[PDB]
């Protein structure tokens, strides 16, 4: 996250550091004890086998990830209209083999229901471990910022996007630049909190750039994603 | 020729207990839950349209059921009855002489309860401060 803070615990308990070879690749959120939202680019060829992966929850410090906390991947869906080239569809779910234990510092995040009825620039959180200015590394400690929701007819304007942003994608951020998710914070969330309840109206996708202007993040319209997101939970619960 | 994807059905072949697609898309999405106060909703094959549930006889094992059809399997937190603020008109009553849950609903104007039932699967979007 670049312009952010580091976060409190227990602040985003739904936040999980998903790792291969004992390192952090991309985020991810919690949404029931079996299954992670994350980015359908971060499970790409060769990652799209499950065994490759370990998800880390409840813990702030990548340093503080130790080997036996984390929890092993059993399953790896990525969404089947998924486009490397745009990023269109940009979602994949994950599934543990152990279920987490909810608490204080591990919690779900709530699913989009229609009818949100959303402000156009909605007031909206990003985190996640990834660096803290374009082209740099990991961060060891799990950051957070305030973004402002952008309209796609604003960011599809020749001068921030140029028609890139499909009905699976939205904006968020500031075309001013300065807040913005970054190398490492793909497939984390991008939440809202309204009527008192945290939702996840998006998963960190793609962007050009780290906080340039005119150039915010596009994340995963997790909204578009709910019906393909119930069929797949369901489909593993009648078993496979 | 009116028709719904199943990516084409036919709209009185959608949410109508018989599986039309080759992989169920047709009967697999017919329940959701509706709003930021989780108004739950039942889609009509007769009026290709989303109707709140009544709150009258309704009950938790009703809901688990709901859940279960949602995908979320075991995963349930509660149940209530509210008043409806999704702006509907037309609602689904609950047939005591029943059956499944979608099918066991009948179209209604209005609800003896005056309650739309608001059915939360899991207890999601909480974090440190409220
Ligand atoms: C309720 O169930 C009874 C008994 O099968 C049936 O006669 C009736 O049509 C059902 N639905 C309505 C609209 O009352
Ligand atoms: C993922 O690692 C990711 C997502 C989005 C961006 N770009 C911007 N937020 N500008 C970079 C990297
Ligand atoms: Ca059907």
């Amino acid at each position: 996250i670049v312009g952010g803070e580091s976060a409190l615990p227990g602040a985003w308990p739904w936040q999980v550091s998903l790792h291969v070879q004992n390192v952090h690749v991309c985020g991810g959120s919690i949404i029931t004890p079996e299954w992670i939202v994350t980015a359908a680019h971060c499970v790409e060829k060769p990652l799209n086998n499950p065994w490759h992966w370990t998800a880390f929850a409840g813990i702030l410090r990548q340093s503080f990830m130790f080997y036996g906390a984390g929890y092993q991947v059993e399953k790896v869906i990525s969404h089947p209209n998924y486009d490397s080239k745009t990023k269109n569809n940009d979602i994949a779910l994950m599934k543990l083999q152990k279920p987490l234990t909810f608490n204080d510092l591990v919690k779900p995040v709530c699913l989009p229901n229609p009818g949100m009825m959303l402000q156009p620039e909605q007031l909206c959180w990003i985190s996640g471990w990834g660096a803290t200015e374009e082209k740099g590394k990991t961060s060891e400690v799990l950051n957070a910022a305030k973004v402002l929701l952008i309209e796609t007819q604003r960011c599809n304007s020749r001068y921030v996007y140029d028609n890139l942003i499909t009905p699976a994608m939205i904006c968020a951020g500031f075309l001013q630049g300065n807040v913005d998710s970054c190398q490492g914070d793909s497939g984390g969330p991008l939440v809202t909190s309204k009527n008192n309840i945290w939702w996840l109206i998006g998963d960190t996708s793609w962007g050009s750039g780290c906080a340039k202007a005119y150039r915010p993040g596009v994340y995963g319209n997790v909204m578009v994603f709910t019906d393909w997101i119930y069929r797949q939970m369901r489909a593993d619960g009648e078993f496979v | 020729n009116s028709g719904i994807e199943c990516d084409c059905i036919n709209p009185s072949n959608w949410c109508d207990g018989v599986s039309h697609c080759p992989g169920g898309e047709d009967e697999n999405r017919c329940v959701r839950l509706y709003g930021p106060n989780f108004i739950l909703q039942v889609y009509s094959s007769q009026r290709k349209s989303w109707h709140p549930v009544c709150q009258d006889d309704w009950n938790e094992n009703y809901g688990r059921a709901a859940c279960r059809d949602m995908g979320y399997k075991n995963n349930f937190y509660s149940s209530q009855g509210i008043v409806d603020d999704s702006g509907s008109t037309s609602f689904m009553k609950l047939n005591t002489s029943a059956v499944d849950i979608y099918k066991k609903l009948y179209h209604s104007d209005a609800c003896s309860s005056k309650a739309v039932v608001s059915l939360r699967c899991i207890a999601c979007g909480v974090n440190l401060n409220d």
